[PDB]
Parts: C-alpha cells; structure tokens; sequence
C-alpha cells in the first residue's frame, strides 16, 4: 500500500478497509455479517433511475450532480451501474422488472437501487405526472419487484434502496421555545 | 427437494425525508441527502455497516437551520450487518 | 426566542411480520414475536442498542419451519444509539 | 453485587449492565448515544394496548401471556406501564392522545408503545372490526400523535413502537430448490 492514500484507484474517494480492520470486524461479530463473494468473480449490479425533465412539474436542476456522485460512489464500492433517465411510472416498473431478471445477480452478493425524482406522500413521480393525472410509483411496488418471489436471484442478499424525493408539501418543522 | 424461504427479507430503504415532508436540492450543488450520503459512505464504509452509516447520515441532519429534513430508514429486514469491505 | 425542531424524529417501529403477511400466536404460549422479543431484550439490553436487538430478533426468524414470519423495523428516525442501561 | 444473579430484584430476568460495561459503551461511542436521566428522579412511561375479545373476528387466545410478558419486561426496564384492553380504533386514538398529554413524559428520557391485536394490510384492528364495517387504526396515526407537534414532551427522546398483528392473509413464504 502507498504511503499517502490516492483517489486514482478504482475506489476513488472511498476510504479503504484494511486487512487488519476486515479481520477485526470478522472477529467482533461472529455469524451476523452478510457474506461477500470473491472480488475476482463477482458481478455486482446497481441501478439509478433519475427524473429531471418533467412534462408538467418543475425542472430538477442540479440532478446531474446527484447522478455523477451516486454513479461514481457505487462504482467505487464495486457495482456496475445502470443509469436511466426521465421515465414514467410504467417505464420505471418495466426497468425494475428487467433489472430483477438480470443474470448477473446470481453471481452477486448484494444490490443497490437509487431513485431520484419529485415525490408526493403516496410515492415517486414519473415524467408525465400532474395533479389531474397522477403518474406515481409506490415504494411498495419496488419491494414487491425485488423480493424472493419476483427476484429469486437476490435471495438472502442485501437489497439497498435509496430514495431522493419529496414526500409531501410540508417543511418538516415545528417551533419550540428554549 | 423444495424448501421454504421468506418472501421478503434482507431489504433496507433510506428516504431523504420523513412522510408528508419535502426534501431539498440545490441547482448547482445537487441534493443535500445525496451529497451527505456519499460523504458518509466515503468516510465510514470501511468501519461501519450500512445501517450504522445511515444513522450517522440522520445524525448529521439533527440540528435544523433555515431549511430542515430528516432522512428515514424504512421497511428493514436485514437479518445481518451489511459491511461493504471497500477494497475487498 | 423560538427555535426550529424536526416534526418527526427519534422514532422506531418494530412489526411482527412483513407487509401482506400473517403473524403467529399460540393459544397457551402466546405470540412468537412477543416471546422472542422479551427473550432477546432480557439477554441483550445490557450490551446492545435497541436497533441491534431488533436485528437479532429478525435473525432468530431467519430459518423458516412449517410456519414462518419476518419481523420488520419501520420508519426509523433514531439519530443516536438507544441503550437501555438496565440496572441504571 | 451478589455472587449469583437473582431475578428477585426490580429488573427480574433482564441481564444487568455493569458499571464497567456502561463506561465501555460510553467510550466506544462518543456523542452518538441517547442521554439517560437519573434513576432517582425519572418518570418513565409505557403503554400497552391489547385486543383479545372481538365482536366479529376470532378470539386472540394466549394474549394474556403476551400482556404479562411485556408488562413485566417494560417494568424491568424502568417503565411505569399502562395496560388497556379491548378498544375500538376510536378508543385507541383517545387513549394515545391522553398518553401523549401525560405530565410524566417531561421528566422521562424515552417511551415504549405496544400494540397487540388482529391486523390487516392497512393497519391494526379495533374490537368492533368486520369486513363490512372496518375499524382500523393506521400506523401513520400512531406516529402523528406522538411526534414533536402533538407530543412536544417527547422531543429528542426515543419512542419505541412494538406491533404484534397480522399484516394481511399471506403465509409469507415462497418455495425454492437447493
Ligand atoms: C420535491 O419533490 C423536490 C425533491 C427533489 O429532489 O427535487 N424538492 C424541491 O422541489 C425543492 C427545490 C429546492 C430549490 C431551492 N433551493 C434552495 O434554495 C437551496 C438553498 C441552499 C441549499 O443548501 C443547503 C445547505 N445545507 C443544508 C443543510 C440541511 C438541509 C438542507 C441544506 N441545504 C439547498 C437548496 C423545494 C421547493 C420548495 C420547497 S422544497
Ligand atoms: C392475525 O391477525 C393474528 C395475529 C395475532 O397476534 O393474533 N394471527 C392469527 O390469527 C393466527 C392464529 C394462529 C393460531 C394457530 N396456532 C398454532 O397452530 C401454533 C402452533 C405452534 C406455534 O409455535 C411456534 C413455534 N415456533 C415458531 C417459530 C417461528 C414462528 C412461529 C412459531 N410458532 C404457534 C402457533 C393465524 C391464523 C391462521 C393463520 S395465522
């Protein structure tokens, strides 16, 4: 290992776990850690769906920064990243179903799913969304499409879902006096 | 021979805000939840499991300024600790 | 002087099963999730935070027999580790 | 401390945390632990709502065992426990609103809420529940009634909600071949 850490490697800005630390974690916890596959043979997959350009709702300016950051991070962590942009709820479902059918999951130990869009209380907005005609993908549907029934390849494997979206109109705050 | 398996297991969701509430984004800097998630993942993936990292992300939002949000972990069926072991 | 606070923070929910799914109960022995929760709380409250204990409860259900269920942690906004410090 | 541990004390069957262990936890984690109030002055509260006898749905035989176990455990952990039985969704709401208004929360560091009933996908069943006329308390309502707005006394304090209930009709399983 180099004297000074460098971001020029495959892990970029992600701080490396040493062999001393990896064995310490293997010792501090017995059989309560998810198994990791060999780095030489594993085919880790990740999917990013990001909606920026919408038909009827405000443009999500700055989303490109999120896409860049999340893509580079998941790659740093060892995942091959699919990036899909400006999709309807129907398109999101079709893409998720296809992702769940990917052969690479069989030789993978985990997956990351990332959704970035506008959102309401009920779920995540598709590109064609409006108040008059809703275009919503529910979080419930995401779980269903990736469970043991609909995605047997990811049985016993960590499935991490990250969602950047509003969940309603409210500012999320209340006042109090000290 | 066939065996039984849980239909839903080993999931974790991480949302940018609590139900009913907005999530923030800057036109040039991106989404605060995403930026904060990356920074924490970069720093703590080596030493902490994903549940712990997400908690740390939540903690970073604890003190509310002019604009506030509270990321929420949802529908967790992780039966074990998920360590990323970056570099391995 | 008034200050801002998160409307929703420091919550953790623990449900006996996953959405769509049944939870089991014995006519003389009680509910399996409740019994298992008590046993794990009795054993691990001294050394583990509540999130960790709940995960251990989930782990105990991992291997499905004739009847199966998977307890789920929900809507978590705990920003810190909650240790019970039993005896203190 | 006694040579052999005894369940005759206030903590009963709950394994005690020693002073060596408490300081070790205080050291292993810096400022990322919830503060605990002094044992001499704190007024910890917990609430158990359990529905066993129903108008139109099957009797939850064995629930008494759950009530006994959970009541004794929460007491062992230092909580004063309220036990309320056979309530409609309306009754559950009124009881939860009253719990959130309890003066003791101001001199408490945390709370436990326990719900034990029949349940469907949408939420927890009240005593008068039937398919024709639903009597349901949603998990969403529970959180709302205990948040910073509706329960300012529990601001910054851990609120643990435990729910024993069915969440639908399904057995929760799928088959696979080894
Ligand atoms: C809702 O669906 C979307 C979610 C999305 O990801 O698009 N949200 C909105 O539409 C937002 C748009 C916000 C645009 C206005 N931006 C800003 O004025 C602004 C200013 C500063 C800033 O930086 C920081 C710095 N530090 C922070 C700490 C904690 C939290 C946030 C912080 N932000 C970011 C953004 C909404 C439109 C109206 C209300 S929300
Ligand atoms: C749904 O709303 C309710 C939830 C509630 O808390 O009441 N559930 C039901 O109504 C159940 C009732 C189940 C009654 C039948 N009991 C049994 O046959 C039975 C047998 C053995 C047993 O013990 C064990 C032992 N080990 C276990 C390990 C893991 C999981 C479960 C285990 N159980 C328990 C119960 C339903 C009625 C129909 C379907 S579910």
């Amino acid at each position: 290992n180099p004297a000074m850490p460098t971001s020029s490697g495959s892990e970029g800005n992600v701080k490396l776990c040493s062999l001393e630390e990896a064995q310490r974690i293997w010792k501090q916890k017995s059989a309560e850690i998810y198994p990791i596959m060999d780095k030489s043979s594993r085919t880790r997959l990740a999917l990013i769906i990001c909606n920026e350009e919408f038909d009827s709702i405000p443009r999500r300016t700055g989303a490109e920064v999120d896409i860049t950051g999340m893509t580079m991070l998941l790659q740093n962590l060892g995942y091959s990243v699919d990036v899909k942009k400006n999709l309807t709820a129907s398109d999101m479902t079709t893409e998720l179903e296809a992702f769940a059918h990917r052969p690479e999951h069989k030789t993978s130990d985990s997956t990351f799913l990332v959704f970035m869009s506008h959102g309401i209380r009920e779920g995540i907005c598709g590109k064609k969304h409006s108040e008059q005609v809703p275009d919503i993908l529910q979080l419930n549907a995401i779980f269903n499409m990736l469970n043991t029934k609909n995605c047997p390849s990811l049985k016993d494997k960590p499935k991490v879902i990250i969602i950047q979206a509003c969940r309603g109109d409210s500012p999320g705050v209340v006042w109090f006096k000290d | 021979a066939i065996k039984k398996a849980h239909i839903e297991k080993d999931f974790i969701a991480f949302c940018s805000s609590t139900p009913d509430n907005v999530s923030w984004r800057h036109p040039t800097m991106g989404s605060v939840f995403i930026g904060r998630l990356i920074e924490h993942m970069q720093e703590y993936a080596c030493s902490c499991d994903v549940e712990e990292i997400f908690r740390k992300v939540r903690f970073s939002f604890e003190q509310p300024d002019g604009r506030a949000q509270m990321p929420t972990t949802e529908r967790v069926t992780l039966t074990r600790c998920f360590y990323l072991f970056p570099g391995h």
